[PDB]
């Protein structure tokens, strides 16, 4: 059985020089024709090929990251690391390495190509963030059927925890993926939807653990 | 221009 | 440099559905193509390789065909575990492309969405920045345009938005979009105006507020 494991720093600044590496098992790079490539793949976007290196050590690039991008295989270790310089914002994604099988052989001599023809196991994946930021609690204001919310705004990393009424209120709540604003600090709303006739008290409970800041704000018409 | 694949052919 | 496309970009079906998704290559790849499913939060999963072998342990249900610049992935019988995200993969040429995706969700009656508007709070105000946002509520299919207006003026480039998963009993999906200026900037119109674009609108919703006006 074949597995692959990623791990790296979840947190980079712009500029930076990240770091990857896949651990794996079931295989051995030093078996024929196998290959570990990594694929990316941006918050609520599209995959993104990069890098694959071989059992041989040949190795392949994208052409519009070939400058910023190193790979290598440490064999003994069963790893393969990605190095990927000056990186910014634009190279927050989540990122996935993955073996490729080598021709299947008979006696030692290869008869099938046709099982190269796509990355078979993948690994779970690292979320890795770039941003210049630092710790932050976010600032909470009101947005006032009806319908009601909280901003919480400006707040890194993520992420942040939104219920309404301590828990007691989940019908007709929409709490939205946060956004990375172009300062490098997330944002994001938690609306909900009522009958105007209610209008019953309305409280957001917001909590970022990451900087101890809790906030219960009441929000009305 | 386009390279082929390492299996390719 | 190599265009795989996806067709459709999105789809909309029902359990028990037979669907096709196609991937078109701008330069032929032979039978070198690969398809995989690839559900929130996880990792792709490998479907069919080459262009038509099933990988072992995945269901029958799924079938791939073609060659060259045409290539289609057909499930028989929908799934409700097929309810994601669809991509196709040349290994022909260096780079590896992938297909842009094709999202399979679950259909339901068409639904407009509810949009409200909401004006920055004097407290966020008070503090330097106005964020003004438009909620689209419960809307199928998922397809939606926003459009910022101030004073009439097309607004560009000072928007972000966001939208919610399916939801797992209405099937509706959600939007967010936020406007943010400064406060100078803020307080040098009055009109902001949240314009939206749905099938389920007959013609355009316009929801807005005059700043100031008390």
């Amino acid at each position: 059985r074949i597995t692959l494991k990623e791990s790296g720093p979840p947190l980079v600044k712009p500029t930076q020089t990240l770091t990857l590496t896949c651990s794996f098992s079931g295989f051995s790079l030093s078996d024929f024709g196998v290959g570990v490539g990594w694929i990316r793949q941006p918050p609520g976007k599209a995959l993104e090929w990069l890098a694959i290196i071989y059992s041989d050590d040949d190795k392949r690039y994208s052409p519009s990251l070939n400058t910023r991008l190193t790979i290598t295989k440490d064999t003994s270790k069963n790893q393969v690391v990605l190095v990927m310089t000056r990186v910014s914002p634009v190279d927050t994604a989540t990122y996935f390495c993955a073996h490729r099988r080598g021709p299947t052989t008979l006696f030692g001599v290869p008869i099938a190509r046709g099982p190269v023809n796509a990355m078979d196991v993948w690994g779970q994946g690292i979320t890795v963030t770039i941003s210049s930021t630092s710790t932050k609690g976010p600032s909470v204001f009101p947005l006032a059927t009806a319908a009601l919310g909280c901003l919480v705004k400006d707040y890194f990393p993520e992420p942040v925890t939104v219920s309404w009424n301590s828990g007691a209120l989940t019908s007709g709540v929409h709490t939205f993926p946060a956004v990375l604003q172009s300062s490098g600090l997330y944002s994001l709303s938690s609306v909900v939807t009522v009958p105007s006739s209610s209008l019953q008290t309305y409280t957001c409970n917001v909590n970022h653990k990451p900087s101890n800041t809790k906030v219960d704000k009441r929000v009305e018409p | 221009l386009l390279e082929l694949d390492k299996w390719a052919s | 440099a190599l265009q795989l496309t996806q067709s459709p970009s999105s789809l909309s079906a029902s359990v028990g559905d037979r669907i096709t998704i196609t991937c078109r290559a701008s330069q032929g790849v032979t039978s070198a193509l690969a398809w995989y499913r690839q559900k929130p939060g996880s990792p792709p999963q490998l479907l069919i390789y080459d262009a038509s072998s099933l990988e072992s342990g995945v269901p029958s249900r799924f079938s791939g065909s073609g060659s060259g610049t045409e290539f289609t992935l057909t499930i028989s019988t929908l799934r409700p575990e097929d309810f994601a995200t669809y991509y196709c993969q040349q290994l022909h040429f260096y780079p590896h492309t992938f297909g842009g995706g094709t999202r399979v969700d679950v259909r339901r009656t068409v639904a407009a969405p509810s949009v409200f508007i909401f004006p920055p709070s004097d407290e966020q105000l008070k503090s330097g920045t106005a964020s003004v946002v438009c909620l689209l509520n419960n809307f199928y299919p998922r397809e939606a345009k926003v459009q910022w207006k101030v004073d009439n003026a097309l607004q560009s480039g000072n928007s972000q938005e966001s939208v919610t998963e399916q939801d797992s009993k209405d099937s509706t999906y959600s939007l967010s979009s936020t406007l943010t200026l400064s406060k100078a900037d803020y307080e040098k119109h009055k009109v902001y105006e949240c314009e939206v674009t749905h099938q389920g609108l007959s013609s355009p919703v316009t929801k807005s507020f005059n700043r100031g006006e008390c």
